[PDB]
Parts: C-alpha cells; structure tokens; sequence
C-alpha cells in the first residue's frame, strides 16, 4: 500500500539552514509528482512546492523563492526540501503528497500524505 | 493562485444536524477543486475530488456539487466522528487552500 514518511524536521535558530526528507514507497515513485505543503501553528494549509516526475520541472511560492529547493532521487525513491535561511515565519508541519500520474493534470493529485515532520525555527 | 474563500469559518452543530460549508473562487477554475477533513493532530484527508466524486471508503452522507466559482461540501447527518475542521483545494492551477471551516459540539 502507498505510504509516505517525512524526517528532518527540528529545532533550529534563525538563519540556519535545514533539510526535509521524505521516504516513499508502495507504488512507482518514479512516475509521480511530488508536493510539499506546510501549516502554520493555528493557522491552514499553504502549498510550498512542486517537483516533476523526471525531476524537470521545479515551482515554488513567491514566498519561499531563492530560499528553497526542491530535489528527488528517483532510485531511493526520496524527495527532499533544502531551506536556507530560515525566518521566524517558516514554523510549521511539513507534509509531502503525491502529485500526479502520467498523462493528467500537472496540477492533479494531492490523495496521500505523510504524517509530517514539524520545523520550528526558534532560539 | 486564485483567491479561495471559505465560509463560515465555524459553526457549532449537535449529532444529526444537516451542515453546509461552501467555497468560492475568484476565477472559474471549472471542477478541480477537492474536500479535506483533518482532525486535531493528524494529517489532512480527502473526501472529495473533481468536485463531485467520492473518495473510496467514504461514507455516503458526504457530497459535494458546484462548478465554476461556487462550490459546496454537505453532510446530511452529523456523525460523533465528523467533529473536525474542512478545507477546499484548488487544483485548476497553482495549489491554493481555502481559510478552513471547524465544525464544533453544541
């Protein structure tokens, strides 16, 4: 059965950097596009980022810009997030979901999550 | 990124109540738009997609309708296990989330 799992997340001061990793395994990793999202403490749901199956195509939130970066290796079948520069305002849950097969949507998806892994960025 | 706004933001309700949480858009974003519960704690999980279709293992009681800007979740009998908050996705384009509508004891 499909199941995600994401680690990394931790304690860390601002300014730091930090990477997500998050463990797939149950279908073919290699043909799906890959989703990070994160929620603020009290807050909702914000999409952060998206990767392409073959790694080819890469999207962010204005937001995040410049700061972020989206990778996956498609033999471990991991997807990871590098953050750089982490504000105060970067607190949350992480969440990795699967995005879309071949031939549908780009923007398509979004039917299984991990359980999250929470990065709080304070000192 | 569309502008996805959800409404009521909350509402307190008892056991059998009918409940209606609707979202609207600010672009036509046609039938890519699906519903999500999401318990304290836990992560977020689909009820619906394609604003209409069932997700599997999902009780009937759970519908959705709407096309266009203005869509609608409704839950004919209120369970002891639907107590939870509920976001609408946007899906045409860029992913964007509604601000989330926590349904509440009596």
């Amino acid at each position: 059965q499909v199941q995600l799992v994401e680690s990394g997340g931790g304690l860390v001061q601002p300014g730091g950097s930090l990477r997500l990793s998050c463990a797939a395994s149950g279908f073919t990793f290699s043909s799906y596009a890959m989703h990070w999202v994160r929620q603020a403490p009290g807050k909702g749901l914000e999409w952060v980022a998206v990767i392409s199956s073959d790694g080819g195509n890469k999207y962010y939130t204005d937001s995040v810009k410049g700061r972020f970066t989206i990778s996956r290796n498609d033999s471990k079948n991991t997807l990871y997030l590098q953050m750089n520069s982490l504000r105060t305002e970067d607190t949350a849950v992480f969440y990795c979901a699967r995005g879309n097969p071949p031939y549908s949507s780009g923007w398509g998806g979004g039917d299984y999550w991990g359980q999250g892994t929470m990065v709080t960025v304070s000192s | 990124d569309i502008q996805m706004t959800q409404s009521p933001s909350s509402l307190s309700a008892s056991v059998g109540d009918r409940v209606t949480i609707t979202c609207r858009a600010s672009q036509d974003i046609r039938n890519d738009l699906g519903w999500y519960q999401q318990k304290p704690g836990k992560a977020p999980k689909k009820l619906i997609y394609a604003a209409s279709s069932l997700q599997s293992g999902v009780p009937s009681r759970f519908s959705g309708s709407g096309s266009g800007t203005d869509f609608t979740l409704t839950i004919s009998s209120l369970q002891p296990e639907d107590f939870a908050t509920y976001y609408c996705l946007q899906q045409n384009s860029n992913w964007t989330f509604g601000q989330g509508t926590k349904v509440d004891i009596k």
